[PDB]
């Protein structure tokens, strides 16, 4: 159900601008952490919260012409699933 | 004023207490926060009123208008069922209230 | 088990309503902070014995701690009144908020 | 008298650190309220409130060489009595 619809909206060699629909009033969620990580997985991921008065969330420090994995989770597994997309910066 | 500003504590108790419900586990942003704002308030008159008035009687009389709100509420829009006892308990709590300022 | 956290619950509602008292509407530090955290106290073992006893009966003894003890340490510390019609509407107000939490 | 001994702990041209004496732990109040503004008139004072488990408090942002008034309120003057001081950066 939420979040919704994640797509890049500007991207920089090194860096993503992303966002989501965050619904209707009733789904606003209070925080949505955002996890973004190579697309294989060298070591670890990376991860970040984000208050849920908030639909767009920027992501630095990414090795340029590398395909990422970016997933927007909400609080709790109840409001949908955690949505996530792929982009090589 | 102090008995005013006690019934207003009450009200927005009872409301936080439903939009704590409303919030699932205080994830959504909007109820969650209608509760963070309703506790601020009815904790801050709850202060103010107590400033002024004995402690046990502005404590009781503003649980007793949580659950007089409570109740309405439920039987009011949660669908409850209103029976002769919960009538004769929300009688009893207004006349306990009503009685407490009629003491002042 | 879970009986005896309720009444521990109970007896930090009247702790944090006696303190709510000293703070003066939250100015003096330590009455404003014990105030917070018997809250915090209250509704975490309110939670404690309520996910075991039913929610009715538990709000019910723990809102009667609450309020009786409140009453009892308002005419004990700050020397509250003790009257017979402040008493009298004080068993009404608290037997009608007992009765209410018992049937919800 | 909340609060008592208020004084200029360090200083800089534009910038003054002062304490004061919360008193007993019955007298410790939830927050001061510091106020500070130019000896002189000219304009307002400025202000900010500080938590009450705080003795000292910074003032930043001010003119070198000027004197300034610095008065420490509790929330109300019920034992209060609002402690001020002069301090020339
Ligand atoms: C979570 C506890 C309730 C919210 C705290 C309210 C703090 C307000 C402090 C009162 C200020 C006193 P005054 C006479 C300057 O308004
Ligand atoms: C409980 C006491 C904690 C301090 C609260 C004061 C917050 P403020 C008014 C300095 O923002």
């Amino acid at each position: 159900s939420v979040p919704t619809k994640l797509e890049v909206v500007a991207a920089t060699p090194t860096s993503l601008l992303i966002s989501w629909d965050a619904g209707h009033w009733w789904e606003w969620v209070t925080y949505y952490r955002i996890t973004y990580g190579e697309t294989g997985g060298n070591s670890p991921v990376q991860e970040f919260t984000v208050p849920g008065y908030s639909s767009t969330a920027t992501i630095s420090g990414l090795k340029p012409g590398v395909d990422y994995t970016i997933t927007v989770y909400a609080p709790t597994s109840d409001y949908g699933s955690p949505i996530s997309i792929n982009y090589r910066t | 004023m102090a008995w005013l500003i006690l019934i207003i504590a009450g009200i927005f108790e009872v409301v936080w207490a439903i939009a704590l419900k409303y919030s699932n586990g205080f994830t959504r942003l909007i109820p969650s926060m209608i509760t963070l704002i309703g506790m601020l308030i009815s904790f801050y008159l709850l202060s103010q009123a107590t400033k002024t008035l004995p402690i046990g009687t502005a404590y009781a009389i503003w649980t007793g208008i949580g659950a007089l709100g409570a109740v309405i509420c439920g039987i009011i829009f949660f669908k409850e069922p209103l029976t002769a006892l919960r009538i004769v308990f929300m009688i009893l709590l207004l006349t306990g209230i009503i009685g407490l300022k009629a003491t002042s």
